[PDB]
DNA sequence: TCGAGAATCCCGGTGCCGAGGCCGC
DNA sequence: GCGGCCTCGGCACCGGGATTCTCGA
């Protein structure tokens, strides 16, 4: 009920499929149970984001809550715009005795506003114990704009705040900036893990992933080794990176060869499993490609050594 | 001679005679007579789907605005089922004198939005001329570019109206590699992209892709080391670049890029995919590039 | 069981023809458009030559 | 003689 | 023809 | 190897045939059976045949048949669009022929 | 070194030895190959190089179809790098290049002439194929068994050395 | 090392 | 829509008037099929060519994705395209230009009806230039797979040796 | 030497055609 | 639960933000 509000809730109710309508539009609890029978939910999908926003406009939708409409849309969608991973670091002490959400969400708010005087922080204290922060951005001299927000999925008591790379602009030293002085941290430095699961990215960086008689195969005493060696490196249930692994090389061939690999699947971890055994990769297959989850990081660096 | 020609043509084709095609370095083609500068420019950073078209029958040079106006008259029927068709001889891009030059189609929408702007042409394909009668004015190559819906339908008018014939041209690995290899061995300065060759390995369940992105400077300097004969690039000149890629992708990653396939080879000199959508022209190399692309659309239709 | 012992037969006197064959190549101890023609002219002399022996 | 099948059928096991 | 029966003795 | 593998086929087509003509047929062990059983599953074998090809030489004559009527029309049509064709050869001969440029600009 | 004649044959094995780089191609095709209740036994053997490690008691080997898949130039590699360790005297009539992967010819990394020109450099068949489907499978498996009845001389007429004569 | 081998 | 008429109704009494007047790009055109045939004309022949190959090639290349329901009309349009060459009696220079193409790559039994009734229509060339490569396949495969393809070649080669 | 302007490498944020679902006969 | 209907979404081509690096305060 509000310029960049209303139709700003119309573009996110639009991208929302019309599956899961009741299920995000439950959680923002601006529809109440009363109100969800009024809206044909089965109908179509103009007549549905037009009666729904209606309902809003008798309820005087804002934008505090029209992004948490947002946030409850990607909480079910996190598997689009790719997302940074942001390591904290306090140095020597007791850890934070004092992560209030409230004083959480004070302590971000404040600082961001600080310079970011037009921002739309909306926070969702998530039921993982994970506030998920979305930030919709804007210089003082422009409105916040919601057209491309910058997610911040900060788990609350955790040194690592994903981050949706939205961007990049210059509000990313002070994203980081922010959440590392919000959250009584010093050092903000971004993992480089760059993944689009977050539900991955969540299980990497916190470590939560592992936790006939005629055909005579000639090459069996190879093909049982190489089964064993991909079974050492990889070994139960890896996790989704679908990123694109890169590996910017700068080494010699045997002055440097630059390189840039990305490795690119829907699923990477799983596909490099099934590598060596279809007579792609070499039984052992290159720490720069097993140790991904073990090194916590994708998007490498290497050098020569 | 008029047919008999061709059916010897077809025998030393599929006589598979010692191919190794040692191929000149693509050289600096300086932009032949008109070329309009504005058209051609327009032409080069557009991602072309190829296509292998059979020779127009009853085909002219001087009907373009009949053609235009019975094929706007039929895509805006398709719609039935706003827009302009020009048609554009583009006076140039021809290899040798006696090659048809090529002609445009362009789905102009108002103002000049080009939605799909075609593109036949026909350049140092003199394996082709040779071989068909006058009344055909063969281009192998055909240029898509916008949505597959509308290439799907200027290609069944063609089809209706000059009996030519599209098939959807797949440059296969091998031939990839070798584009791959005569385009880091020209001539260029100040390299625009890096060369990027997208591997894809063929495993069962999953899809994994590589894109084995090389600094073209480091490219160039690499395929030096393999480059011994000049003037011209031989297969195992090229097989010894791809090999140097292989021995330097297996040696840092341990997986055997030779046992993947090349989808995708982006280079300053023209970026090159396998399903169609091939052809980019970032460089003015196009007379080169569209030489070795309709010398490979002969292959399909011959 | 004796068309087995047969199959058996016929099976080996091959064998041991291709055992023979090879042993006498073994003790034995150029023009490659000839080197087909002289390799032409038993392919169809051994072909008189067992052609006649199956009709045999 | 003939290890083959004349024995191993017949040593069937 | 004997080709299209040649192709269904094959399975049959 | 293409040289190497040639010397070694004409030196193993020499063999081969310096030891087929020492096989002389070797009728002599042939066999102790009374060949009943190599008989009867020899016409056992035919008998597995010569219905095999029984159906597919009634096959034939019903392909041939079916053509015959089929290539029996075609040369029906092709004797129609014979006669025709040389009508039209005969009729164009001297008739659209003897046209004359000012005859044609007098019938316009 | 793989030889023809190292090893005494059986009375009706005949054990054929696919080479290939990818191995649940070959697989595929061995299970075919084997589909069929044919009149030889058929202990089909796989690999991935001809080195072969060196393991006693292997079987007279009777074929070996170097399955060249043209999609991956590794294929043939590790084919003409196999192609070293193969016994002068095996590639007379007990040597095929099956080549997997073609007719695809979008796929291919290999230009199906260099396999031709690998086959007939070597004087041994050449047999086309597309080993990913059971329809190409089901109909190369029974010409792979039927010149393996060729070279094991299961057939009493035809020798491997007579089967060359035939597929040149 | 940095297991660039 | 396509002469879906009305006078149905009318039909009982039209039905009644029928039976009063009883009592009181070129392979499917038979009649069409009559001109290719006498005319060996060099821009019809290359027009014909052209559509041939390039339909031997798409809707062969169709195989690759389907090889089962797509192997049903490829059968039945390779059975008109032996028809029609069965009729005009020359082989069509795209019928052996795609066999030359797509014998090595052949199996036994895909289209094997088909593909060798297209070998008995192959324009004469001098068994020199079409030994190698037609006939070397068609040992290729002919050594290598059962009786039934077996004989399936012989008569494919019996009639290509009339049609020689 | 340094500060604003332009171009262009790196990756979006968008455009747009197959796939899956879905309602009469 | 199918017939011609429709709607998300992977892939991909075209449009601004910050890094290069050239020039002015």
């Amino acid at each position: 009920m509000d310029e960049t509000v209303a139709e700003f809730i119309k573009r996110t109710i639009l991208k929302i499929p019309m599956n899961e309508l009741t299920t995000i539009l439950k959680a923002w609890d601006f529809l109440s149970e009363n109100q969800l029978q009024t809206v044909n939910f089965r109908q179509r999908k103009e007549s549905v984001v037009q009666h729904l926003i209606h309902l809003c406009e008798e309820k005087r939708a804002s934008i505090s809550d029209a992004a948490l409409l947002d946030i409850i849309y990607m909480q079910f969608h996190q598997h689009q715009k790719v997302w940074e991973v942001f390591q904290m670091s306090k140095g020597p002490g007791e850890d934070v005795d004092l992560f209030d959400m409230k004083q959480f969400k004070n302590s971000f708010k404040k600082i961001l506003q600080r310079a970011l005087k037009n921002v739309t922080v909306s926070f969702r204290e998530t039921e993982e114990n994970a506030v998920w922060i979305r930030i919709a951005w804007g210089t003082q001299y422009t409105k916040p704009n919601q057209y491309k927000p910058t997610y911040v999925v900060y788990y609350s008591q955790t040194p690592y705040a994903f981050t949706s790379s939205s961007m990049l602009r210059r509000n990313t030293p002070l994203l980081g900036q922010a959440l590392t002085i919000a959250s009584k941290h010093h050092q903000i430095v971004k993992m480089d893990l760059r993944s689009r699961y977050l539900d991955s990215l969540k299980a990497i960086v916190f470590k939560q992933y592992n936790q006939d008689s005629r055909i005579i195969h000639e090459n069996i005493v190879e093909k049982e080794r190489v089964q064993r060696i991909t079974q050492e490196t990889f070994g139960d249930y890896p996790q989704p990176q679908l990123e694109f692994a890169q590996y910017k090389l700068e080494t010699k061939f045997k002055e440097p060869l630059r390189c840039l690999i990305k490795f690119s699947s829907p699923h990477l971890l799983e596909a490099l499993k099934s590598l060596a055994p279809a007579g792609i990769a070499d039984a052992p297959l290159s720490p720069l490609l097993t140790c991904i989850p073990n090194k916590r990081m994708n998007y490498f660096k290497i050098r020569d050594k | 001679t008029p047919l008999q020609k061709r059916l010897e043509s077809v025998r030393k084709q599929s006589s598979f005679i010692l191919t190794p095609p040692r191929r000149k370095i693509p050289q600096c083609s300086q932009l032949q007579e008109d070329v309009d500068p504005q058209k051609v420019a327009f032409l080069l950073h557009k991602q072309w789907t190829l296509y292998s078209l059979t020779p127009l029958y009853k085909f002219s040079y001087s009907n373009l605005k009949e053609y235009s106006r019975l094929l706007n008259a039929f895509i805006v029927a398709e719609k039935q089922k706003n827009i302009k068709v020009i048609f554009s001889t583009l006076l140039g891009m021809k290899g040798t004198q006696r090659d048809p030059e090529a002609f445009l189609v362009q789905i102009v929408s108002r103002e000049g939005k080009v939605l799909w702007t075609g593109w036949f042409c026909c350049v140092f394909g003199d394996s082709l001329l040779e071989t068909v009668s006058e009344d055909f004015t063969c281009l192998p190559l055909f240029l898509a570019n916008g949505a597959e819906s509308n290439t799907a339908i200027i290609g069944t008018w063609f089809q209706k109206t000059f009996d030519c014939y599209f098939s959807p041209l797949a440059i296969n690995a091998f031939n990839l590699s070798w584009m791959a290899a005569m385009w880091t061995a020209c001539k260029m300065d100040h390299y625009v992209a890096t060369t990027e060759f997208l591997w894809s390995v063929p495993c069962s369940p999953q899809s994994l892709d590589i894109s084995f992105a090389i600094h073209p400077e480091d490219a160039k300097a690499l395929w030096d080391s393999v480059h011994k004969t000049p003037g011209e690039v031989t297969q195992e000149e090229v097989d010894l670049f791809m090999d140097c890629l292989y021995s330097h992708f297996h040696r840092h990653f341990k997986i055997h890029l030779s046992a993947t396939r090349l989808v995708r080879v982006s280079t300053s000199v023209a970026s090159a995919h396998t399903d169609g959508k091939i052809k980019i022209l970032c460089h003015k190399y196009l007379i080169g590039v569209l030489a070795y692309l309709t010398e490979l659309a002969i292959f399909q239709i011959e | 069981r004796m068309t087995l012992l047969l199959r058996l037969r016929a099976q080996t006197k091959q064998q041991l023809l291709e055992y023979k064959s090879m042993v006498d190549a073994s003790e034995e101890k150029k023009q490659i458009e000839a080197k087909i023609e002289d390799l032409e002219n038993e392919i169809e002399e051994v072909k008189v030559a067992f052609e006649i022996k199956k009709l045999a | 003689k003939s290890f083959s099948t004349l024995f191993l059928e017949t040593v069937k096991r | 023809g004997v080709l299209a029966h040649l192709e269904r003795l094959e399975t049959q | 190897a293409q040289l190497s593998l040639l010397i070694m086929q004409v030196k193993c087509l020499t063999a081969e045939l310096s030891q087929w003509q020492k096989k002389t047929p070797e009728t002599i062990p042939l066999t102790e059976d009374v060949l009943i059983t190599l008989g009867k599953e020899e016409f056992q074998k035919l008998r597995q045949d010569l219905e095999m090809v029984l159906s597919t030489k009634e096959s034939k004559n019903e392909k041939l048949k079916e053509d015959l009527e089929r290539e029996q029309r075609w040369l029906d049509e092709q004797q129609q669009i014979m006669e025709s064709l040389n009508v039209l050869h005969s009729e164009l001969k001297n008739k659209v022929e003897t046209f004359s440029e000012s005859r044609i600009f007098n019938e316009l | 070194v793989l030889r023809p004649l190292d090893k005494l044959p059986g009375l009706n094995t005949a054990t054929i030895l696919l080479v290939g780089t990818e191995d649940a191609l070959l697989q595929q095709l061995a299970d075919s190959m084997l589909k069929e209740d044919c009149a030889s036994e058929l202990k089909v053997h796989l690999a991935k190089s001809l080195p072969l490690p060196s393991s006693v008691n292997r079987p007279r080997i009777d074929l070996i179809v170097f399955v060249v898949n043209l999609h991956s130039k590794y294929s043939l590699q590790n084919t003409e790098e196999s192609l070293r360790h193969v016994d002068a005297s095996f590639f007379l009539g007990k040597v095929c290049f099956l080549a997997t992967g073609a007719g695809r010819e979008s796929h291919c990394s290999i230009h199906r002439h260099t396999v031709v020109k690998l086959a007939h450099t070597y004087q041994s068949p050449l047999l086309y194929c597309d080993l990913e489907v059971e329809g190409f499978r089901a109909t190369m498996a029974q010409r792979l068994v039927r010149v393996l009845q060729i070279c094991a001389g299961h057939v009493p007429g035809v020798s491997a050395l007579n089967l060359l004569s035939l597929l040149r | 090392e940095f297991i660039i081998d | 829509i396509y002469f879906k008429n009305s006078e149905n109704l009318w039909k009982t009494a039209l039905l009644a008037v029928k039976q009063r007047n009883r009592g009181p790009s070129v392979l499917n055109n038979s009649l069409l099929l009559h001109y290719i045939n006498c005319v060996r004309d060099e821009p019809v022949l290359l027009r014909f060519y052209y559509w041939l190959s390039q339909t031997l090639q798409e809707e062969c290349i169709w195989y690759k994705v389907n090889n089962y329901e797509h192997g049903k009309e490829f059968t039945n349009f390779l059975d008109t395209i032996i028809r029609a060459e069965c009729f005009l009696q020359e082989g069509f220079y795209s019928c052996e230009a795609f066999l030359y193409k797509s014998l090595p790559l052949w199996d036994g039994l895909c289209c094997r009806s088909q593909f060798l009734q297209l070998v008995s229509w192959i324009p004469f060339s001098s068994f020199s230039e079409v030994k190698p490569l037609l006939f070397d396949h068609l040992a290729q495969l002919f050594f290598t797979s059962t009786i039934y393809f077996k004989c399936s070649v012989l008569q494919s080669l019996k009639e290509l040796l009339q049609n020689w």
